């Protein structure tokens, strides 16, 4: 599976917001499980609808309130640990340059870059009202997306396959010129004609506008 | 009753598009000149040949950059709908985004109202952008057709020109080709044999795809162009949405005595080829079927239309109203009839009555009286009419003075007449039914007898093909494809050799009797090798002209008996079933749309808005039969015509003060029903079921 | 819902936009 992938699953590990907010009100994005029972005022941060609920029916919710990520009332949280830095930085750096793991899109047809440029985007906004000083709530926000995007920019095959996608020997699978085998001849010609550039435009669009905190 | 930039826009383009008019009919006159005007205008100039030959470069030269503006604007309009048509048919529909959405109506989007006005243009720019360097895709592209109506009259005015320069055996066999109204011109039709019924001709296989608003494409199949690779720009494909490559494309294929006026003959080239306008015509299919559907009022009242002579069915259902209206309001020769509420002395009294009268016809008006029953409405007439087809439609005998005379070939709701060692009787009978069907045409109403396609087609005088045996039995159809499909194997003669079919076939019950031969000397002369396709044909004319030739010429004659040869001229056969028996199947849309809901109560429960919503929902959860039953109950017949214009009153529902002790009453002569206000929904769809059944 | 649920006796002031067929109504307006 697209989501089982090293280099996605190493990029979305991140640390649970429970372990830098305590029983605060800071603005988040709130996803709901309908599997773990978390449906009226139980909720869960957005690195849990990553790295838990991966197989489950969790959505998001529009009308979202503030919350503080009553995960761990409800489950094993698997997010509440944050391993070793350095060796992480090290195994990106080594998977980075040795597979061809950057050029598969995830199951929601988002590139590597697309998803750190969004996840620093969401962090950025998020990150800023963190006030210092059941599980620990004393460590620090988690810094690995601005890393982990200033490696992979530095690469001629992210970059490239971030900006040539949507191409002739590029394939989306959530896109409808994907499977287009099935039609008649002047149909595929009419589909094959044309390129897609809506997730470049949305990548662009979110490096440039969204993204108010940095230049490097 | 305002200053726009569309409506002098499209008022030059008419002005410009009268004198191209003029300029075509001025050209048109040089081959006959010495005739036409150098011999009774006592003022005239003289004509040379050569003289021609330079007026006709002048004007070819005169109209290059307006001929290539129009070119690249409707390449580009063709090329974005054909891309939206192409992904109409990949993508998922339940999305908001997908071409065939409720959302996507433009009078639903006003009515959900009771976006915005800058994310508008900024849609329509992004796709401007998009569309430059062909990186449009899985968008819907941003357009209007409703405002390209300056374009129509330059492109009407040029095909007008065009047009009017240019009018100025075993397989190859005339039984396999379709006729006109099956093909689209300047397009492939589609191969017969290498494809099934279900992707060749879907009307076949579904026959409640019949709509009045439904398009020839999806009901005859998807037509072909071979235009690819070739270095004109009308010889390739336009698949580039940008206007300004599609102007490139078309200017790059830009600049890539003698004898007498009698044999002047000019032809057209614009681009150093010569052009048919039925390329042309192919080329531009979808963005003219649109131009047609949106531009008639105005763009098509212009003499010599094209979007006239490309008319669907509403195109040519009025006209065919019109001239009935004319022809019989133009006499005052009234009939009447009395009748009985029974089968034999029904038939019977018909019978008499019709031979009797007129034993072409000039009918004003048709009087039908029940016996021992009142009455004298028009619904009485629809009444008459219902009960003379479900009479002539049952199968118990023949009422005397012996077959039943119709029977279903294979397809449910169609029927055939049997000629059953046909006699004086059965003839005067099937005129009678064509007699009938001539009055129902003439009197605006609804006779629900359902023939098949060949039938229609004999009695307008149209050629039988291949392809109207799928509409009498299509799996024998199939299994006479699959042979024709396999007698061309390279085994060849291994596959000949295992039946050993002959020249002879063996008929059914209702066809008569059985073992007649196709050809002369009988069976003696099994299949050969290359002998199929003159089986086939033989067969097939066989089962379709010759068993049942007296009962088609009968019906033939009697529908002629009282319609004149000058109206059945371009009528088609799915335009005769739209116009005699309705719409077939009954909808909750249209209906909705005849209603009026004539309010007499007083009653001001939430302004009701809940009394129809409840009524909309009994009818929109009912089966069919309880729809024709309901139907039976409005008007006094099983069928709803095709438009508003077969309606000569209007049909109204009328609501009455509250009382819960009466079923809803009708009047069927002014199409209305009386119905009392009740309290409960389930009250309402019990009494409904009560009241049709009658 | 949406839909009416009588004639709006076609209320005058047309511009064939409702003409249009099913499957090409995303291409016209009004
Ligand atoms: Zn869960
Ligand atoms: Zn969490
Ligand atoms: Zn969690």
């Amino acid at each position: 599976n697209p989501d089982d992938s090293p280099l996605y699953v190493l990029c979305c590990n991140d640390t649970c917001s429970f372990t830098w907010t305590g029983a605060e009100h800071i603005n988040q994005d709130i996803f709901e499980c309908r599997t773990c029972g978390l449906l009226e005022s139980l909720c869960c941060c957005t690195e849990c609808a990553r790295v838990c609920h991966k197989g489950h029916d969790c959505k998001l919710k529009r009308t979202s309130p503030t919350a503080y990520c009553d995960c761990w009332e409800k489950c094993k949280c698997k997010t509440l640990i944050a391993g070793q830095k350095s060796a992480r930085l090290d195994l990106l750096y080594r998977l980075l340059t040795a597979t061809n793991l950057v050029t598969l899109p995830n199951s929601r047809g988002e590139h590597l870059l697309l998803f750190l440029v969004q996840t620093v985007a969401r962090q950025t906004v998020e990150h800023c009202q963190y006030r210092p000083p059941m599980p620990d709530h004393d460590l620090e926000p988690p810094r690995f997306a601005q890393l982990a995007l200033e490696r992979v920019l530095q690469d001629w095959n992210a970059l490239k396959s971030m900006i040539m996608f949507g191409s002739q020997e590029n394939k989306d699978p959530l896109s409808a010129s994907s499977r287009i085998g099935h039609l008649l001849p002047e149909e595929q010609v009419y589909l094959n004609q044309q390129s897609g550039t809506i997730r470049l435009d949305c990548f662009t669009h979110c490096l440039i506008v969204k993204c108010t905190a940095d230049i490097l | 009753n305002a200053s726009s930039y569309l409506t002098s826009a499209s008022s030059l383009a008419r002005a410009y598009s009268i004198v191209i008019r003029q300029i075509s009919d001025l050209m048109g006159l040089i081959p006959k000149y010495n005739h036409l005007v150098y011999s009774q205008i006592p003022a005239a100039v003289k004509l040379t040949y050569q003289d021609a030959v330079n007026l006709q470069n002048y004007v070819e030269e005169k109209l290059i950059p307006t001929w290539n503006w129009m070119v690249s604007i409707m390449d580009s309009t063709e090329a974005q709908l054909r891309y939206g048509s192409a992904l109409a048919s990949a993508g998922d529909p339940g999305h908001p985004n997908h071409p065939l959405h409720a959302s996507q109506n433009s009078a639903r989007r006003e009515r959900m109202t009771a976006m915005s006005a800058r994310g508008d243009f900024l849609n329509y720019a992004l796709s401007l952008m998009r569309s430059h360097n062909d990186e449009h895709s899985d968008v819907l592209p941003v357009l209007d057709v409703c405002s390209l109506k300056h374009v129509a009259y330059v492109f009407q005015a040029l095909i007008y020109w065009i047009k009017a320069m240019n009018q100025q055996t075993g397989q190859n066999h005339p039984f396999f080709r379709r006729s006109d109204s099956m093909t689209f011109l300047g397009c492939i039709p589609p191969n017969p044999f290498e494809v099934p019924l279900a992707e060749a001709i879907p009307l076949a296989d579904q026959p409640h795809l019949l709509q009045p608003n439904a398009r020839k494409e999806d009901l005859f199949g998807r037509p072909s162009q071979g235009l690819y690779s070739d270095r004109n720009c009308l010889e390739v494909l336009p698949t580039k949405m940008s206007y300004a490559a599609n102007l490139k494309n078309v200017m790059n294929m830009q600049n890539r005595e003698g004898p007498p006026l009698t044999s002047f003959r000019p032809q057209c080239s614009f681009m150093g080829m010569v052009i048919s306008h039925d390329m042309l015509l192919g080329r531009w299919r979808l963005s003219l079927e649109l131009f047609g559907r949106v531009f008639m009022e105005d763009v098509g009242a212009e003499p010599g239309s094209i979007l006239t002579e490309l008319g669907g069915f509403e195109v040519k259902e009025s006209k065919f109203r019109r001239e009935m209206e004319k022809l019989r309001n133009q006499q005052s020769r009234d009939l009447s009839l009395e009748v009985d509420r029974d089968r034999d002395l029904l038939i019977q009294q018909t019978m008499r009555q019709l031979n009797n009268h007129f034993g072409p016809m000039a009918v004003h008006r048709v009087k039908v009286t029940f016996k021992d029953e009142p009455g004298e409405g028009s619904g009485v007439a629809r009444s008459f009419y219902t009960a003379i087809a479900q009479a002539f439609l049952s199968n118990e005998k023949l009422p005397n003075l012996n077959a039943p005379l119709f029977y279903q070939p294979g397809k449910r709701g169609f029927y055939t007449p049997r000629p059953g060692k046909n006699t004086e009787a059965r003839l005067n009978c099937f005129r009678n039914i064509g007699r009938i069907l001539g009055l129902c045409l003439l009197q605006n109403e609804l006779c629900p007898i359902t023939l098949n396609r060949h039938v229609i087609k004999v009695l307008l005088g149209r050629k039988v093909n291949w392809h109207d045996f799928a509409f009498f039995d299509p799996v024998m159809y199939e299994s006479l494809r699959q042979l024709i499909l396999a007698s061309q194997s390279s085994d060849a003669d291994a596959v000949f050799s295992a039946m050993d079919l002959a020249f002879a076939i063996d008929l059914c019950k209702e066809e008569g009797g059985g073992q007649v031969e196709l050809i002369p000397n009988g069976v003696n002369i099994p299949v050969t090798p290359q002998n199929v396709y003159e089986y086939v044909r033989k067969y097939a004319e066989h089962r379709m002209l010759v068993v049942a030739e007296q009962p088609l010429h009968a019906m033939r004659k009697g529908l002629l008996d009282v319609l004149p040869k000058n109206s059945l001229e371009d009528l088609t056969a799915e335009d005769f079933r739209l116009l005699v028996n309705g719409c077939g199947e009954v909808n909750v849309q249209m209906l909705i749309s005849f209603t009026s809901f004539n309010d007499e109560s007083g009653e001001n429960a939430e302004k009701l808005l809940q009394f129809k919503r409840w009524f909309w929902s009994i009818v929109e959860k009912m089966s069919m039969t309880e729809r024709q039953d309901l139907v039976y109950f409005w008007t006094s017949s099983p069928s709803l015509p095709a438009s508003e214009e077969g309606f000569q009153p209007m049909p109204s529902i009328t609501i009455r003060p509250p009382d819960d002790q009466h079923l809803p009453t009708a009047n069927t002569c002014i199409s209305r029903l009386y119905v009392p206000l009740y309290s409960s929904k389930q009250i309402l769809k019990q009494k409904l079921l009560l009241a049709i059944k009658t | 819902l949406d839909e009416p649920l009588e004639r709006t006796t076609n209320s005058s002031h047309a511009n064939g936009a409702a003409q249009a067929p099913r499957s090409m109504q995303w291409a016209v307006r009004n």
